[PDB]
RNA sequence: UAAAUAUAGUUUAAAAACAUCAGAUUGUGAAUCUGACAACAGAGGCUUACGACCCCUUAUUUACCCC
């Protein structure tokens, strides 16, 4: 059961992170929304009630995350779950011969910093917070859930930076799980497919509709609540560890 | 009205008139304000049903020949689902084109200059043009600009496409091309342009006028590109082809195929293959 | 929710199948225990109450499965979920140079028949039964869950036959999901690792106890109830399709 | 170098097997074409010269393969390389709701027998033959190369049986490599994409053109000689073991 | 054939990069050693003869790589092959509860910058260089080969940073291959296991002997020449694209 | 100014063939089926009608530029 657990949810002011917060709070857990100051997380935290607070932070910053975790510990006393849902993307080809256009190095770096470096920054700091927990009857001190993408396995044209960052999350899932196994922290990764999030809504509507129609079943965009349901299942299942779960309706992305 | 009885006498004179004329066709006969205008419309209705009957008669013949054949009368890697699979593959390429493809604009600001017949043919050419783009190895990101929602051109497009219209991987907008792209990047194609196109530029947004002027109106397309200070170019038809007859204003489907060939590193000899052979005597 | 759903659980008289039956029945579902006549499934079905019946069948037999599905339809009116948990294992090296011993072809064939062909036999027949269902609000007619193994990815010495069968289940998961997507049947696979089933207890105590310590976290054999929990999560989550979920506590099997 | 090596090439009368034979014989190796009696194997062996012999066999038969391997030992004295290229493909949907058609069990079984069971049958018997070899300076006694498919990873609609069989080959690659590691027999698998085999080239030119256009780069069907080149690379490289190599021009098959 | 081809090899002054240069130059290709100024690449380039030049560059900086590629173009006229072998590693646990030690963010960033960002920086710039090539008879303008690791799949304890960087390389291999497919640039990745690189030969003999014994077959560290051989095979085979090849002697890393 | 010319997807012939659009889960003739589209430059006429003939506009090509 997730009742009484404290979850730090990165990127929790919108999209997958917010849906995770709404579900966990609705199921009796406490949530800390870790998102940027401009994200509007304060309004979401107030909407979710007294068991949810907003912690303004940039995941790329060690100091910001440290402040957020201190806020989480101060309000709720401990951290049991970390969900990494903050992420950005760019749509940029590696190189376009016809246009003579090269992918910017800064664009690649910015995506890595938030998606990959930001995830690791949260992981390494929340693990220290989780390490202070007394183990439960099963010896578990915490659960960390990361958000990869199906782009980690079949990245599309223009998704090189995003795929690299998400492939990095997939790559480090097992080693970190092995790192934190002695202290009883499970590390799991969800690789969502096409979900009704702003990351996909920014695409042209016709492109979004076509992509949604290409999901085998159900032929629609993923509902963020469906992501939240899987997150809860991972928290509740003590034997899921070091694994990536594709949540994509069986889609395989073409170029 | 009186027209219902009025047409009856025309049939008795054998003036190339169809047997059956639907009510919605009688309304179109109102627009015909002259004897010649009516004559041309009836002749159109006559030949329309005649080719319908001819093809239909050939359909029962085809159907009858199929059934007689069947009455007289293994390891595979794939199920026969190619048409469906090809459609899916084009959609993925179309989705990619809407994000990274070179824009190509069909300017739909010519409804006022076209009659019913010309507007019908414009949509037919647009249907073909979009089809060639869709199947191409490197599709354009097609833009339908200056397309009024309630306009005749939009209504006909919806009629021909049905539910496909909302799923077409192209951008249709009421806004002009000048509102979507930098003016320096826009090249307005028109045969009346003084500047002859030499090379296909991948950083430029070419604009094609969706204007089938059977009643020729020279300079209309050029005037639009001068009202808003847009660069113009014309195809090098005289430079490469020994022109003999016919209008130098090519159809929409021919234009996109020429542009598609040029975009894919084809030279002017390959690109100008889509110019109708009847109009020239070869490549000089 | 699984309340009111009818699940056909292959190999449901013991091990993972039985635990799945106990959970689903406890959550308000109806279960049909499909297992061999000598498996003792009648006693288990009686123990689970009126919402559980025993259907004796061999999964390798088309007629046996047809009879079992007819029994399921007669008793409960429909089939909503199929869980394939029947399986066998053989410990035999491909070739032993020292002993001059070669893996027998019949041992390989028998493992394929039960694990791989038996799974497909159930899938192809239950799909017809689920096809008769009216689609739910989400357009779904049923869920099929298969049991692969971590041996499909890291097969140990002597597990050639087992790894082939489980690799086959992994391989056909996506095509079958694609096959049944128009019908609205989701196809999912669980790849367990080192569970406290009677199969693993049949190993010497020293080997299994050592194997328990080899699981990174939790350092114990998988609880069959944890498999059942994941099965329920898959049933409840509408967007899980065409995917293999490793349930192994982050273990990676050594030779 | 493959000069002086003896290769047993299953399905060597046509397609990938024949191309492998032509390359290896051209590079100074000896080849044994193991294929069905009805194949034109005798004509191909005569065409390839005195370093190639035809051994009629059915891979599903232990007796047939034993006879073929005895012929290889009699003619050339040893077996150094085994290339499994025999296989069949069927296209059949698991279940078709509109037609009320169910995939036949026999169709599934016959694909497994040839593709999967037949491959293992050759592996287990050639391993015994290779075990008799004196180890080379690197300790290697032989190399076994199997042919999976990209269908093992992304099987299309109607490819359930084919994908299961090919997924089984992928699954058992590592365990068999681990099984034969003390003996010094490397086990490797190639997963070809769309290749210009007679099965594909017999399709209508419209279908062939479309399939070629589906390969990202090069946008053509795979040349069987390219498969043969990879086989030689695997034989020559002593450190390739227990791995599946996709040879597909970066294609990912759509449903 | 690689005769006459021009290869840019990052990290070409030592280890895998140097072995690749020696093989390609020996086979008639031209090599550019792209390595740090202090790497001693000038001596290696002089040793390899007139068809090898040293280009001092840091892969993490756009200016340095641009200068190196300009040197390659000036000396040899074109670039046909890019081999990314530049890389570093750190050994640091994510979090150590006993010592209260947390992985530094700087260590993670440094490994990401060189291994992942540096690889992409080379890829995006060499792609522009190869884009200027006239396509060959097969339509190919170039081949890019990246070096991931087995750590991208099973990273060990303390390898979080390394596994993330290598998982990123694996993740972006397919999207970049898809990006460059219209240009005719093949993108491939090699995932080497334990190789006798200077980093591993300098590791303690106790760990080194054990890890070498842990390779199933051959039970020894990978020879850098074997990496070079695979690189050549990738260059010569026109149909290998968008794939990761494990070169590890069938090892699967323990925690 | 004069004479020939002008097929709006293409060509042929004096109505076809090839194409185009929508639908299709096609068991390998889908090599099909059901629909959509159907305008020989344009306008106006003459005629029992004709794509004939008579006019005007526009365009193309070849001659020619003031009597
Ligand atoms: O009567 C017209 C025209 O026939 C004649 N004319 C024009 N160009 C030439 C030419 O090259 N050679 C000859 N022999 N005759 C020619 O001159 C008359 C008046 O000229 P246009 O009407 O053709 O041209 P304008 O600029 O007057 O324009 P517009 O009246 O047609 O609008
Ligand atoms: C048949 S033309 C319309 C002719 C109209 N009289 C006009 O003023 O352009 C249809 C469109 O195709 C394009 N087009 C046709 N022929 C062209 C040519 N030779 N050169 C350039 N563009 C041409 C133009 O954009 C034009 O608007
Ligand atoms: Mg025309």
């Amino acid at each position: 059961s997730v009742k009484g657990l404290v979850a730090v949810i990165t990127g929790g002011a919108s999209g997958l992170g917010l849906a995770t917060a709404e579900r966990l709070v609705g199921q009796g857990a406490s949530a800390v929304l870790l998102d940027l100051p401009n994200s509007g997380g304060e309004a979401q935290a107030k909407k979710l009630g007294n068991n949810c607070v907003f912690a303004p932070a940039d995941v790329t910053s060690e100091k910001d995350v440290q402040t957020a975790l201190a806020l989480a510990k101060g309000k709720f006393g401990r951290v049991d779950v970390a969900v990494n849902c903050a992420g950005i993307a760019v749509a940029s080809k590696t190189y376009n011969l016809k246009k003579g256009q090269t992918h910017t190095l800064e664009d690649f770096q910015r995506v890595l910093d938030v998606n990959l470096m930001g995830t690791f920054n949260v992981i390494r700091l929340v693990a220290g917070e989780m390490g202070q927990n007394e183990p439960d009857q099963g010896g578990q001190r915490g659960v960390i859930i990361n958000t990869a993408s199906v782009a980690a396995f079949e990245g599309q044209v223009g998704q090189a930076a995003y795929s690299a960052s998400k492939g990095g999350i997939v790559g480090m899932t097992l080693p970190i799980a092995r790192d934190l196994a002695p202290i009883g922290i499970r590390v799991m990764t969800i690789a969502p497919g096409l979900f009704g999030t702003p990351l996909l809504t920014s695409l042209p509507e016709k492109v979004c509709n076509f992509l949604a129609s290409q999901v085998p079943f159900p032929s629609r965009l993923g509902d963020p609540a469906e992501y939240a349901h899987l997150v809860q299942a991972i928290i509740e299942n003590p034997f899921l560890n070091g694994e990536v779960i594709r949540l994509d309706g069986a889609i395989r992305m073409q170029p | 009205a009186a027209t219902r009885e009025f047409i009856e006498m025309w049939r008795l004179l054998g003036r190339e008139v169809p047997e059956h004329i639907t009510e919605e066709e009688l309304k179109t006969l109102m627009e015909c304000v002259s004897n010649t205008a009516k004559k041309k419309y009836l002749k159109y209705l006559y030949t329309k049903e005649k080719v319908k009957k001819a093809r239909q008669i050939k359909k029962e013949m085809k159907a009858a020949a199929r059934e007689e054949a069947k009455n007289i009368k293994k390891n595979f890697l794939f199920l026969r689902l190619w048409d469906r699979n090809m459609d899916i593959a084009m959609g993925w390429k179309g989705a990619q084109a809407m994000q990274f493809g070179q824009p190509l604009v069909f300017d739909m600001a010519y409804e006022n200059y076209m009659k019913r017949k010309e507007l019908q043919n414009t949509v037919s050419q647009l249907l073909e043009s979009e089809g060639w783009n869709r199947r191409n190895v490197d599709p354009f990101h097609i833009y339908f600009c200056n397309l009024k929602i309630d306009g005749a051109l939009h209504r006909e497009l919806v009629k021909r496409y049905q539910e496909k219209w909302d799923k077409l991987l192209l951008t249709s907008t009421e806004k002009s091309h000048v509102d979507l792209f930098p003016k320096d990047s826009i090249i307005y194609l028109t045969a009346d342009s003084p500047n002859v196109m030499t090379t296909f530029r991948h950083d430029k947004v070419y604009v094609i006028g969706s204007f089938v002027d059977k009643s020729m109106q020279p300079g209309t397309s050029l005037a639009k590109a001068k009202r808003l200070n847009l660069a113009t170019e014309c195809l090098p038809l005289d430079k490469y082809l020994q022109w003999e007859i016919g209008n130098k204003n090519l159809t929409l489907d021919q234009m996109i195929r020429i542009l598609l060939c040029l975009k894919n590193n084809g030279n002017w000899q390959e690109a100008l293959q889509f110019v109708p052979k009847r109009k020239h005597t070869g490549f000089l």
